[PDB]
RNA sequence: GUAUGAGUAGCGAAAGACAGGUGAGAAUCCUGUCCACCGUAUGACUAAGGUUUCCUGGGGAAGGCUCGUCCGCCCAGGGUUAGUCGGGACCUAAGCCGAGGCCGAUAGGCGUAGGCGAUGGACAACAGGUUGAUAUUCCUGUACCAGUUGUUUUUGUUUGAGCAAUGGAGGGACGCAGUAGGCUAAGGAAUGCAUGCGAUUGGAAGUGCAUGUCCAAGCAAUGAGUCUUGAGUAGAGUUAAAUGCUUUACUCUUUAAGGACAAGUUGUGACGGGGAGCGAAAUAGUAGCGAAGUUCCUGACGUCACACUGCCAAGAAAAGCUUCUAGUGAGAAAACAACUGCCCGUACCGUAAACCGACACAGGUAGUCGAGGAGAGUAUCCUAAGGUGAGCGAGCGAACUCUCGUUAAGGAACUCGGCAAAAUGACCCCGUAACUUCGGGAGAAGGGGUGCUGACUUCGGUCAGCCGCAGUGAAUAGGCCCAAGCGACUGUUUAUCAAAAACACAGGUCUCUGCAAAAUCGUAAGAUGAAGUAUAGGGGCUGACGCCUGCCCGGUGCUGGAAG
């Protein structure tokens, strides 16, 4: 659930986190590790691209399938560990070959349960199924973009989607956020909405719990001088001098849509909503 | 080519302290191991091993005539013997 | 209170070096400019 | 080049005095005695950095803020020894170069394989002695690692003898916080050896003064303890294979047993070297001779050891090592003896007069050790081991300036302003308001006790007595209360005039963005975003929390539209 600490200093008012009531073990798997760094957003150049990065703890990658292309073989699934990579948990899976792989771990997988992968499995939670042999209603995850790459679309902590119907081809899905498109039919996914449900219910409190995640500061437009901001300047508060407010660059913040007017995508794309 | 390997001896006061204990004190030239003077002393007095040391020497100063220079970098080898004597120098 | 001319043996030849002067073409352009006047340290 | 200022300012924080030396010449050099300063450092060891400043014997023209027989200065000679220490012939992180390659007016930019790169991993020696300077380097004794030559007991290359992969796998392999338990070091106190008995009243012992009160690596034996369940049957997998490794089902088994690690102890080493003190044989406290090795008390974040519990911010790689097969394939593999083991650094200073500051400069410099009496303590006062007495003085004791000590009577009248000073301050005990987000305010305010001797006492203190003006008698150690604006808060800011009412901050709200995502650096290749995927990611504004966030779409921007 979620903890509220009793108030007893300044910066403990308010402070909320999970209680992380789900994870069994705290010991990852030697074999499935691999490195990292923090690129702070600099590039090989090594400049700062992208602003606000940079100065936290540190991680490492849990190598996890995304594709789950093994199919007729029953899978156990042992232990729900956690990400610092991810808004979701992973799980540890025993193929009975006896090979090893981390899966995403969507809601009302217990320990110890089964997960076929083929396209003849059936429908439970956490069965890889592509896009053909799916009934409309269902609630989809690691719907996948291209034929082969594994998942790349809706993975993150509790969300989903559903099959609207079928063409012959291709297959309408509405994503989150509202909106449906066009995916093809040879796209893998699992059945079941991912996990942790939680995560917008956190207060952060602390300044220093905002860098522990890997975050730095962000100064207001309005009081940079007026070479680092088109919106500086001025002897005391001023408002907005400018109409339409600007990001520093340019591009104005409030109104701008800016996809590519010639994208590809829009032959496929139906009932563009909430972006 | 190992008699370019030792030059001179050295007469100071400790190595006639070391003229005591079977030990002499030779100047090597630069770049060569222990091995080459073990042979070279072989060559040449007919003694043997109980093993060489070796030394190195950094520059200084002198002065003249209002110029300033160097002198040259060195080696010393301080041998030790078993069963002889080089009553030779 | 901290000073600049702080020296190492590591930085003032990984960085005023030799070999960091025949690796460019403009370390080529510094040793040829000074071997006009006949300076004789070339570089460190 | 030379004046004036002018023989003026200054001579860069600190305690010296005398006797005797040497010498043409002495406060400033040598020696002796007493006094004084630091003593979590002005004491010891090393990493950078410096580059001969180190030692021996001479010298006094310049340097030394004075003098100088002296010196970190000048001349001459002379000193740095390694199979085991730190680095290379071993490994990899950040980063850099990058055969081919992909882009680009030339120049060139980026990058796979392969590499280079310690601040990290892995790795075989300990105690003492010795010189004017070197010592895990020389010698003395006892070890260890990797090899080579003669001896040592076994033959198809099938392996039943071996070796054995650049492949199969295990292992190396890791955070923060908190107290608990065991050992050793170091520490303290006494009735164990040594010498001598006070010349100021008194003191043979005991109830006495000064001084010393031990030992290695390695090899044998053991072990306060700590961690971990083990076995079988039937199949999947490990690019071919495997007795190795992994894994699924079933049957048992469990404070049991098997296994793994372990600070430390006892012998040996060791008839050894160490030592209070004696002391020559020349001109040396030199050579040479050595007595004790006890018990109790306190006792470590040093070691077991990241061992254990807890928490979320979820805590490096590759090699060395170990097995199994692939393979190669006269017969090597224990004991004994004798030999071999390469290159670079090693002097010195190293909280400084030898480094960074133009200086022999009141500043800065990473790591380890860091004693005693009080004491929570590395605080504070005085001291041990040790090291210094500062590189201008002698007189006199006026003005004035600076740094200190005291004051009658009054106690903010001074002043822009109680600025500066004065007052409180240690431990124990009694007691403690409005207000509130129920945690606080709170060390709220305001009061009381402290020294020495005796008895009682389980524990804790009580009772009696004694002295002074004053009993945490010295040094260290919060002044308080009532109201009000501003900002919620700890934080951050103009190195060198501004530390705040400024910025950040947790929270709120709007907007963009379906993945070759928007955005940014670049001409592009490429890269960041991100090995992330709308509970995510960028951009603008407001800045905990409580109550709220009215009216206007005519104008300007944004978004949608299709007829003209």
């Amino acid at each position: 659930a979620i903890k509220k600490y009793k108030p007893t200093t300044n910066g403990r008012r308010n402070m909320t986190s999970s209680d992380f009531a789900e994870i069994t073990t705290s010991t990852p798997e030697k074999s499935l590790l691999q490195p990292l760094k923090n690129n702070a957003g600099r590039n090989n150049n090594g400049r700062i691209t992208v602003r606000h990065q940079g100065g936290g703890h540190k991680r490492q990658y849990r190598v996890i399938d995304f594709k789950r292309n093994k199919d007729n073989v029953a899978a156990v699934v042992k232990t729900i560990e956690y990400d610092p990579n991810r808004s979701a948990n992973i799980a540890l899976v025993h193929y009975e070959d006896g090979v090893k792989a981390y899966i995403l771990a969507p809601k009302g997988l217990e320990v110890g349960m089964r997960l076929v992968s083929g396209p003849e499995a059936d429908i439970k939670v956490g069965n890889a199924l592509p896009l053909e042999n799916i009934p409309v209603g269902t609630v989809i995850h690691n719907i996948e973009m291209k034929p082969g790459k594994g998942g790349q679309l809706i993975r993150s902590a509790g969300t989903s989607a559903q099959v609207l119907g079928k063409e012959g081809k291709y297959v309408l899905i509405r994503l989150n956020s509202g909106e449906v498109r066009m995916i093809l039919a040879t796209c893998r996914a699992t059945i079941g909405s991912v996990g942790n449900e939680q995560h917008e219910l956190i207060n952060i409190g602390k300044a220093g719990r905002s860098r522990w995640m890997r975050k730095r500061p962000t100064v207001r437009g309005s009081v940079m001088n007026p070479n680092d901001h088109p919106h500086g300047g001025g002897e005391g508060k001023t408002p907005i001098g400018r109409k339409a407010p600007v990001s520093p660059w340019g591009q104005p913040a409030i109104g701008y849509k800016t996809r590519n007017k010639k994208a590809k995508s829009d032959k496929l794309i139906v009932r563009r909503r909430t972006k | 080519e190992l008699l370019d390997v030792i030059k001179r001896p050295v007469i100071t006061e400790k190595s006639m302290l070391a003229m005591d204990e079977k030990k002499y004190t030779f100047e090597v030239d630069t770049r060569a191991n222990k091995t080459l003077v073990k042979q070279a002393v072989e060559s040449a007095f007919d003694v043997k091993v109980a093993n060489v040391n070796i030394l190195n020497v950094r520059p200084k100063f002198k002065r003249m005539g209002k110029y300033a220079g160097y002198t040259k970098k060195r080696r010393k080898a301080i041998v030790t013997l078993t069963e002889d004597s080089k009553e030779i120098q | 209170m901290k000073r600049t001319y702080q020296p190492n043996k590591r930085k003032r030849q990984k960085v005023h070096g030799f070999r960091k002067r025949m690796s460019t073409k403009n370390g080529r352009r510094v040793l040829a400019s000074r071997r006009r006047k006949g300076r004789k340290v070339i570089s460190a």
